[PDB]
């Protein structure tokens, strides 16, 4: 055994005591039976039984009396032999879990006569106030009635003796002389004394070391009040006793109808979650109030999951746009997921627009999946290799474009997440018909194609000398293009390739090797198309694909604003593609055209008779300028300048680099508005028009925008759930900022009226103040 | 990142959190509020720029009144950082996220009648503060109060869409900025907002409106809502200025004289609050720390605050033990109760304050938050309904919560308990379903991690099922009030009896959990089931739980018989219906004298139990008939047992007749006369247990034959015929008497149940006997527990650590402190250098002859003389004048000069001195009872040594002892470990004191059976000494246990000259000079008890058996000496060389131990020297023999010590005459 100082929670189990020996008063029969006597006669006329005593021990606490610790009780020998046990006993209170404040309590209780055994108590401390518990050593104690003690004399040369358990500096002689010392111990039996009313006894409880004791330890984590408190008292609130469920209406319903009227996002109050929670009956009556409703209240317990999910198949169905709120990650209720499913069963076209909004979803359809893997896995173990995922797999394997959709899909989540690459195979599995494979393999080749393309990337030559290099390559690859039979095109699923033309194709000059090249299709017409390699395009295309989007929802107002929405996507992880469009420069356009005006008189010149008024070309470029303002504003589009933006000939503003965005710019945070000096000031020769036309434009946009924005909104959390380029924990302060620069919280339109006063201060500085002006050259000088 | 302090944010302009809400006015500029976090742990701070703030920038007084306001921590809230920068301006404060008027919807259970008043009164003795700071006009809005786990107000400067509180004053006085005025305000001002803002708060909307500053200058308004708080608030509304509104006079128009000291207190502890609620600015943990401490504190404090207001006698706390020992102070968790709410209130006592704490108590920074906790339940005496709801809901969300300590569900079954404690009516209608669904939940929180004892709250909630029984009485207690009006008495009984009928469901899962618990096995929870049978009465449900429990008292006679021998006396509580069951029980009696004693003890409570209650006669006559033949054992218990037949017989002749059939007193009258009769039937069961051994001896034996010369009597007759001849000599074997002639056929059944205690085991000249029982081990498992405490591996050090952690470590520390040091220290401290052992090869081989006679003090013999070993030895000795020598070893080699090189004056007669290992101290005694060392000081000069002066370093005074003692010999030693001296007194007493501290360490007395000390010797470790004893016995003893080790004898039982430890010869072996007569020295080895080489003088071989080791031999031997002059002599030995100085022909020995017969005499006679030769006459035993075949004159030598020069050994020699001389 070893000593060494070990605290409370460094210390580990629970205490145990061994006790023996003790003190015969021989008043009685050694036993402390009857209280012997010649005078006997009174002991039959007492009643005096003759007890065996027996022992107890139990721990009075902390000296708070309390009770902690557990009674216990040995067998019975002779206590006429005087009981000496040395008899190990034990209670299940750890060290760690010991208070240093505790107390030992013992009772020995005898067995005397009819309904009668005796009883004795006492009392001791359990650790020392040097914290070392009874010294992890052994003892000897007295006790009387009431209010008596333990001391050290011979108790003290026994301690001594437990000061050779104690390790003092000790040698293997001294261990011999230690067997003569079981001689000495043994001499030690020679005590003796007489006392009464109080009595002694000898026992040991000597350990290898000397404890230590002090309190537990804590953890503070995330001055101050904190979340889980308000869970305690509102769910202490939350009791809702008698069963019987009224059905009343009043004026308030109007109001309460409002409150459930708030975006998904909100989280709210406790007050407003039990009048939503009363509000059930007009919460089954109102479509809009579904998701609000479900929102409204937390399924942990069968008990409120029984009402929930029995109200779930019960209430009217909710709309499909609203619908998209209670699909995120937020709940992942099995009722919802399942119940959101069979209203997801219906798959239109959208669908396919809403398919990158669905590999989010994929992203996110893993939770507790170790056991369905396991289920897989079951059925994997026969044959060697060689859930609304069930609608999504029957979504693919019904039109083979979309199936080509989702493994195009797939081939971006490939990299992310290493399951998805094993998903693709079942993807292939979860389609029957081969038909779209073979046009898939095709399709599979382009990876190939743009191995190549890196291949060609990979050597460093002349502008001139990559530029013939990458016609001979386009010569090479228009051979394989004729070779190989006709694929999917990558701007439209339905459209077909026929083959490409090689001296049609170009080459980019930028740092990032793009490749553009003009393909014959099987329509038997040329188109243009850019691809690029060696780069994540998902940020662009996301965003894109968010353009196309809101371009629906503009034309869902029966309004276009002309913008056109360039097709982007991403076949490798490094690799993408987009489809070409006529853009130059802005620094070009302004050097060599010398303004925007001749740029545009280019294409299509158009002097009127009267005011030399141009058309619909600069009537879509005010349209589009308006509507790239709006889509700036709301978006929040970071990284574009005069090199991000483009022009196109067909009458449309061009808008690149979305990687930044959600309130990220590379220099300081600038205002929402993405509009420069110079189409400030040609909107601003014909602001008496063209500035209240653009006004009316905006203001059209904002309201129809912030009407639909709600399922835009919750489809934004849910790619946010997944995850993100350029942001990450972004996400809470991303969708916040989504609903500040929406001004959700505000019912009045006047907001954009500030910001379209904030464009006539960029024209002019309303110098406030001297670090204003300097903020408006600021402003200016980054452009 | 391009640049340093900026942000991401458009409207940020440094580093923070996310985004955050906001607020503009007419009245004054937009604001922004922002966060600043430290990785998820955020402040509310307010958004401000610099960058665009230079232009202005006259924050100075506005920075005054920051560091003035904030500097002070009241109950108001105070801002935490008012700061601008080279970027952001930005202000900041504590994190609150509660608003006054939101918290007032948010917390409809935390808003109180009491409490209202009480944060509004903290609010008025903050605002006349800063009326009486000089300071005010700080806009006051309903956003400004903030709140807490703590449920405290705290006000802010800023108060930042709401209602805006205006200021009659600049509102009136307005015209055109009135005429381009500056920054003005009053306390007026801030007495009307604050008295709106007031209002505000206490009807929970304001008065804010255009319509109604209209009207306040229409001079009339509307009242409609107490009288002097309508009057006292309308004095500060009607008029700011001119009504005189005085803060401070309304603070002493408090209405309250209880609730102003009540308050007052509480302002203290308000302090106490702030104390807890106080780039870098403060520390993380500092908060834990704060809160810890203030909880702790907050008790500690409790005690006495307790005493202020509203007391009790008794409590569960110390200062509550104190005053619970007057009303005098098994084990039950019981207090003080709430006896109907405090007699319905009497003393109007409602304080919130404990919800408050017991709020912040939820936390927890240490062990001591379970006091917290506990202190927050002792809080919950105040009985309130609604209150009590909160406080009952908190405990088990504790329960809940921490899964860490297991020391959480017993505060959590504490504060339960007190809940069980309230003793209230449901005050509404859901306290039924809502205690349903608590028990569920009480149920969901049982299941937990492994290992973890639930069973005291499982005996617990069993002992609270009778307060269960109660809740469906408050439930009745509902109905009831519920049936006080017209046309629903009816429905409310029809509703209770419904729910009761849904509450047997609950009752039905409870006995399940119960079941549960009862079937788990963590026999804890078994012993758990005495209290559930206890308070089983609420329980009126069959006797399938019984059974259960009579499975499990046979599952427990399997294998925890032990425990249910406990489980069954606790089972003879069943007072049940259906007696036929206790038949069963009778037959569980028979099964219950299987095996364990215990079982046999509790039998017979089980027996008294019955006794007191009976069922049938004649069963339980038949029963007894057999019990009390079966009670004759001499058992301590069997006796109790037996005295209830005497009871038994008191519920009578034809019984008096069947009993005296079998009665084994033929002098039996009564019950007196029955204890006679106990009294004449005692026996010893002694044998009666080796019976048993024969038994079962006879159960291993082959009891196959069944030859000679199954009902009842047939066990009997087999049991005799087992054994012939082995039970005869048996029967020998014992008393054997006319007593002992009992039969006692009951031992028949007892066998075969101790046969089937032997068939819960394996199969059961003569081979090793079998034990009856077997020791535990509980020692080296202890060690290997060690072990795997080591594999967890906490800390210790055997030498000094580093100053550990500030905690209640500290006590360990103190520890560290309460041990005494520096042993070590004392030794580099003083009394100069220290220097070191320098040894020389054996110097026996060398002729020897004297170089120098020296005598300096011709009138004396030295009673002591030493050598300071070294390159240059430091001659010494002293004089029975008491004076003291010394002289240089080299200068009397080279240059002959003699005389005392130093001389110290003793004043009195010296007795000895030796040299301090490893040091140039020398130490002395004087027989005047002077004890005390000398530091020696020399110095190196022209290639050579001289010294300088002689000075004692430490004086202790040996007459201290109090009897007048001289020191007889004194003996000093310096360990690495530690050093130390050790003496024998005038009595011969060994005493050693310590070197370090110049204080005895302990007294060490040898028997007076020994006459006086032979000699003085230390043992190798010196952990034992070595003493001769004057009676001629050798005494070794231990010091280690303080005792003495052994005592040895030998030859012919004469005077020891002197003992000593040799060095060849090692620890295992001492050299004694003393004993036989003829003997020289007698050497003889510890352990092996004989002596293995004994140098004898004389001419012939001495008997072998006058040689042999004398033990048996007692006190009672007379001494014997001799006066003869060969008998006084001193010798030393060092380095395999044992010199003596023979005082017989009166000159030098030497003994070589390396060779006895090499060994030969330095200085002898002229004509002719000694042949000496050695021999052995017994394998373990030795013996050297000495065969014998005059300018030098001088006297019996007194002292003698070895040296060496450093250039060829010598020796040195100081005679009775007071003469020295040297011999290379």
């Amino acid at each position: 055994n070893n000593i060494t100082f070990c605290v409370s929670q460094d210390l580990d189990v629970p205490l145990k005591v061994k006790i023996k020996s003790l003190e015969g008063h021989k008043p009685l029969l050694k036993p402390s039976q009857k209280i012997l006597n010649p005078e006997l006669m009174l002991i039959g006329s007492n009643v005096f039984p003759s007890s065996d005593l027996i022992v107890s021990l139990q721990v009075f606490d902390k000296e708070r009396n309390r009770n902690l610790t557990l009674p216990i009780y040995t067998p019975y020998i002779p206590f006429r032999n005087s009981r000496t046990w040395d008899y190990w006993l034990t209670l299940p209170i750890r060290i760690k879990q010991l208070t240093f404040s505790s107390h030992l309590r013992i009772i020995l209780w005898e067995y005397n006569g009819s309904k009668q055994i005796p009883f004795f108590n006492l009392e001791t401390s359990i650790f020392n106030l040097k914290d070392c518990t009874l010294k992890r050593g052994f003892e000897s104690l007295k006790f009387r009635y009431d209010v008596i003690d333990h001391c050290e004399v011979v108790t003290d040369n026994k301690d001594q003796e437990n000061l050779n358990k104690y390790f003092q500096g000790e040698f293997t002689r001294l261990p011999w002389l230690d067997e003569i010392t079981i001689s000495k111990l043994r001499k030690q039996r020679e005590n003796r004394t007489w006392p009464q009313g109080t009595f002694v006894l000898n026992l040991e409880f000597p350990m290898l070391e000397l404890p230590v004791v002090f309190i537990e330890r804590e953890i503070m984590n995330t001055n101050d009040p904190i979340e889980e408190k308000y869970r305690r008292l509102e769910r202490a609130s939350k009791n809702a006793n008698l069963d019987k469920q009224v059905k009343p209406d009043i004026k308030k319903r109007d109001y309460l109808n409002k409150i459930i009227n708030y975006p998904p996002g909100t989280k709210l109050t406790a007050h407003e979650k039990g009048s939503i929670w009363k509000y059930r009956y007009y919460l089954m009556n109102n479509k809009k109030a579904l998701t609000k409703l479900l929102q409204s209240t937390n399924l942990r317990e069968e008990s409120e999951r029984v009402e929930v999910l029995e109200l779930m198949d019960s209430w009217a169905e909710i709309d499909i746009d609203d619908a998209l709120e209670l699909l995120g990650s937020t709940f992942k209720n099995l009722s919802v997921r399942s119940y959101a499913v069979n209203r997801l069963k219906k798959a239109s076209d959208k669908e396919l627009e809403l398919y990158l909004l669905q590999l989010v979803e994929a992203v996110c359809f893993e939770n507790l999946s170790t056991f369905s893997d396991k289920s897989n896995s079951e059925f994997t173990i026969v044959d060697a290799v060689s859930p609304l995922a069930e609608f999504l797999i029957r979504r693919a394997l019904v039109n083979p474009r979309l199936g080509s959709f989702f493994y195009w899909y797939l081939k971006s989540e490939s990299e992310d997440k290493p399951y998805l690459d094993q998903i693709l195979s079942s993807f292939w599995s979860r389609l029957d018909k081969k038909s779209r494979n073979i046009l898939n393999d095709q399709v599979r080749l382009i990876n190939v194609l743009r191995e190549c393309c890196e291949t060609i990337k990979r050597l460093k030559d002349t502008t001139a000398k990559k530029m013939e290099l990458l016609v001979h390559l386009l010569e090479t690859k228009v051979r394989p293009l004729v070779k190989v039979r006709p694929i999917a095109l990558p701007l439209d699923p339905d459209v077909l390739i026929c083959d490409v033309c090689p001296e049609t194709s170009k080459v980019f000059k930028s740092s990032l090797s793009p490749l553009k090249i003009t393909f014959k299709t099987t329509l038997n017409q040329p188109y243009h198309l850019m691809f690029k390699v060696g780069d994540d395009l998902r940020q662009d295309q996301l965003v894109v694909q968010i353009i196309s989007l809101m371009n629906e929802l503009l034309k869902n107002e029966n309004v276009d604003l002309k913008l056109t929405p360039y097709k982007i996507l991403a076949t490798g992880p490094q690799e993408g593609a987009i489809e070409f469009i006529p853009n130059d420069t802005l620094a070009s356009i302004l050097s060599k055209y010398h303004g925007i005006l001749g740029y545009l008189k280019l294409h299509y010149p158009d002097e009127n008779a009267t005011l030399g008024v141009q058309g619909w070309v600069l009537d879509n470029f005010v349209k589009s300028c308006a509507g790239y303002c709006v889509i700036t504003y709301i978006l929040g589009v970071g990284d574009r300048h005069l090199d991000n933006l483009l022009v196109t000939p067909d009458g449309h503003f061009f808008h690149a680099d979305f990687g930044y965005i959600l309130g990220q710019d590379p220099k300081p945070f600038p205002p929402l508005m993405k509009l420069p000096p110079q189409i400030i000031e040609a909107f601003g020769g014909a602001e008496s028009s063209n500035y209240d036309k653009f006004r009316s434009y905006c203001f059209v946009a904002y309201s129809i925008l912030r009407r639909n924005a709600g399922l835009i909104l919750n489809l934004f959390e849910l790619m946010k759930t997944s995850n993100i380029p350029d942001i990450r924990i972004d996400p809470n302060g991303a969708i916040l900022r989504v609903r500040e620069r929406f001004n959700l919280n505000m019912s009045e339109e006047d907001a954009t009226v500030h910001f379209q006063n904030l464009i006539n201060d960029s024209v002019n500085a309303l110098l406030p103040i001297v670090i204003d002006h300097l903020h408006n050259l600021a402003q200016y000088w980054r452009t | 990142q391009a640049s340093p302090s900026i942000a991401i944010f458009s409207y940020i302009d440094v580093l923070e959190e996310v985004h955050y809400v906001s607020q503009l006015n007419s009245s004054r500029f937009l604001k922004t509020c922002k966060a600043l976090d430290p990785n998820g742990e955020i402040v509310i701070k307010v958004f401000i720029k610099p960058k665009d703030q230079y232009s202005l920038r006259p924050f100075l007084q506005r920075i005054r009144a920051q560091s003035f306001k904030l500097g002070q921590l009241p109950h108001v809230l105070n801002y935490s950082k008012l700061i601008e920068t080279n970027r952001a301006g930005y202000m900041i404060r504590q994190h609150l996220k509660n608003n006054l008027y939101d918290r007032l919807s948010l917390r409809p259970y935390l808003q109180d009648i009491e409490l209202k008043f009480i944060a509004f009164q903290l609010l008025n003795a903050l605002k006349d503060i800063h009326n009486l700071n000089i300071v005010h006009g700080d806009i006051k809005t309903e956003n400004i109060l903030v709140t807490s786990w703590n449920w405290c107000i705290l006000t802010d400067f800023a108060a930042f869409t709401c209602y805006l509180a205006p200021e009659r004053f600049n509102s009136k006085l307005y015209q055109d900025g009135k005429s381009n005025n500056g920054r003005l305000t009053k306390e007026m001002d801030i007495f009307s907002l604050g008295c709106v803002i007031a209002e505000i708060f206490a009807e929970g909307r304001p008065i804010f409106n255009l319509s109604q500053l209209f009207k306040y200058k229409s001079n009339s308004y509307d009242v409609n809502r107490s009288t002097d708080l309508r009057n006292l608030v309308l004095d500060m509304i009607q008029l700011d200025p001119s009504k005189r509104l005085s803060c401070d006079e309304l603070l002493n128009k408090y209405r309250g004289i209880f609730f102003p000291d009540y308050f007052y207190t509480f302002i203290y502890d308000y302090f106490r609050n702030l104390v807890t609620m106080t780039n870098t600015c403060t520390n993380s943990t500092l908060e834990d720390n704060v809160k810890l401490l203030d909880e702790t504190t907050e008790k500690i404090y409790r005690d006495f605050s307790q005493i202020c207001h509203c007391l009790d006698f008794p409590l569960i706390k110390d200062g509550g033990e104190i005053g619970s020992d007057p009303p005098i102070l098994l084990v039950l968790q019981q207090f003080t109760k709430v006896s109907e709410k405090i007699k319905s209130v009497k003393e109007e006592c409602a304080l919130l304050f404990i919800s408050y704490l017991s709020h912040s108590i939820r936390s927890i920074v240490s062990t001591a938050t379970k006091l917290k906790n506990l202190e927050l339940l002792a809080v919950f005496a105040q009985f309130v309904s609604d209150e009590n709801k909160i406080d009952r809901v908190v405990p088990y969300f504790v329960c809940c919560f921490e899964d860490s300590d297991q020391d959480v569900q017993a505060l959590s079954l504490l504060t339960l308990i007190q809940v069980l404690t309230s003793v209230r009516k449901l005050n509404q209608l859901n306290e039924n379903i809502f205690v349903d669904y608590l028990l569920p939940r009480l149920k969901r929180l049982l299941i937990s991690n492994r290992q973890n004892t639930n069973y005291l709250r499982i005996v617990f909630a069993n002992c609270l099922s009778d307060l269960a029984i109660i809740i469906n009485r408050f439930q009745e207690f509902t109905f009831a009030q519920h049936c006080n009006d017209n046309s629903s008495t009816k429905y409310s009984a029809k509703l209770i009896q419904s729910v009761e009928d849904l509450t047997v469901s609950f009752l039905t899962d409870n006995d399940t959990y119960v079941k549960m618990a009862l079937l788990q096995n963590r026999e804890r929870t078994n012993d758990i089931i005495l209290s559930h049978l206890i308070t089983y009465l609420n329980d009126k449900d069959p006797a399938l739980r019984v059974s259960l429990i009579q499975t499990i008292s046979g599952i427990s006679i399997l294998l925890g018989t032990v425990t249910l021998e406990q489980y069954i006396l606790p089972l003879l509580i069943q007072t049940i219906t259906d007696s036929e069951e206790l038949v069963v029980i009778s037959v569980l009696q028979s099964l219950k004298s299987l095996f364990k004693t215990g079982l046999i003890r509790k039998k017979y409570y089980i027996d008294i139990s019955k006794t007191t209650s009976p069922l049938l006669l004649h069963p339980n006559n038949w029963i007894r008939q057999f019990t009390l033949m079966i009670i004759i054992e001499i058992i301590n218990k069997l006796s109790k047992a037996e005295v209830y037949c005497i009871l038994y017989p008191i519920i009578v002749e034809f019984n008096f007749k069947s009993m005296i059939s079998c009665c084994k007193q033929p002098v039996s009258r009564s019950v007196y006369n029955l204890l006679c009769s106990w009294s004449v039937r005692a026996s010893k069961s002694l044998f009666w247990k080796k019976i048993i051994t024969n038994h079962v001896d006879s159960f291993g034996n082959n009891r196959i034959e069944f030859i000679t010369k199954s009902t009842v009597y047939s066990h009997d007759n087999k049991e005799i015929p087992l054994t012939a001849e082995d039970r005869n000599w048996i029967d020998k074997f014992h008393i054997i008497g006319l007593t002992e002639k009992d039969i006692w056929k009951i031992v028949a059944l007892r066998g075969y149940v101790i046969r089937t205690a032997r068939v819960m085991a394996a199969n059961p000249n003569l081979k090793n006997v079998f034990v009856q029982l077997e020791p535990t081990s509980y020692h080296m498992h202890s060690p290997n527990h060690g072990l795997k405490d080591n594999a967890n591996v906490k800390p210790e050090r055997k030498v000094v650590v580093s100053n550990s952690y500030e905690g209640d470590v500290e006590s360990i520390e103190k520890f560290l402190s309460t041990f005494k040091i520096l042993p070590p220290l004392r030794d580099y401290k003083e009394f100069g250098p220290i220097q070191e052992i320098v040894r020389s090869p054996n110097m026996g081989n060398l002729r020897g002859k004297l170089i120098a006679t020296l005598m300096e003090n011709e009138p004396n013999s030295i009673t002591s003389s030493a050598v300071s070993p070294g390159e240059t030895p430091y001659l010494i000795t002293g004089s029975d004048q008491g004076v003291i020598k010394i002289w240089n070893l080299k200068e009397i080699i080279v240059g002959e000069v003699y005389s005392s090189s130093l001389t110290y004056d003793c004043s009195s007669t010296v007795t000895q001195i030796t040299m301090i290992p490893n040091f140039d101290a020398f130490a002395v005694s004087s027989k005047d009872g002077q004890i005390i060392v000398l530091k020696v000081n020399h110095y190196q000069q022209e290639s050579e040594v001289k010294f300088l002066n002689c000075e004692c370093i430490r004086k202790i005074n040996l007459k201290n002892f109090g009897k007048n003692e001289y020191a007889v010999r004194m003996r000093a030693f310096v360990n690495e470990e530690k050093s130390l001296l050790v003496a024998l007194t005038n009595l011969s007493r060994v005493i050693i004191f310590d070197i370090r501290t110049l204080e005895r360490l302990q007294i060490i007395e040898n028997s007076p059976r020994h006459g006086a000390v032979s000699s003085i010797c230390i043992d190798e470790e010196c952990c034992v000494l070595i003493l001769g004893t004057t009676r001629g016995i050798i005494d070794i003893w231990d010091i280690r246990f303080n005792v003495l080790i052994r005592s040895w004898s030998f030859g012919d039982h004469a005077p020891i000259t002197h003992v000593e430890v040799c060095q060849f010869y090692g620890k295992n072996s001492v050299i004694v000079v003393g004993g036989s007569s003829k003997t020289f020295l007698t050497i003889w080895n510890f352990v092996k008890g004989h002596c293995q080489y004994a140098f004898i003088n004389s001419d012939e071989q001495p008997s072998m058996e006058h040689f042999l080791p004398i033990e048996k031999g007692l006190e009672e031997l007379n001494f014997c000496g001799i006066r003869s002059l060969n008998a006084l002599s001193t010798i030393s030995v060092s380095n395999d060389k044992i010199l003596l100085t023979d005082e017989a022909t009166s000159s030098i020995v030497m003994f070589s131990l390396n060779e006895l017969s090499s060994s030969k005499a330095v200085i002898s006679p002229s004509r002719f020297s000694d042949v000496f030769i050695p021999t052995q006459v017994t394998a373990n035993l030795t013996m050297l023999l000495r065969k014998m075949k005059s300018l030098y004159h001088h006297d019996i030598i007194n002292s003698i010590s070895t040296c060496e020069v450093d250039e060829t050994p010598l020796l040195v020699a100081c005679d009775n005459s007071g003469l020295i001389g040297i011999f290379q």
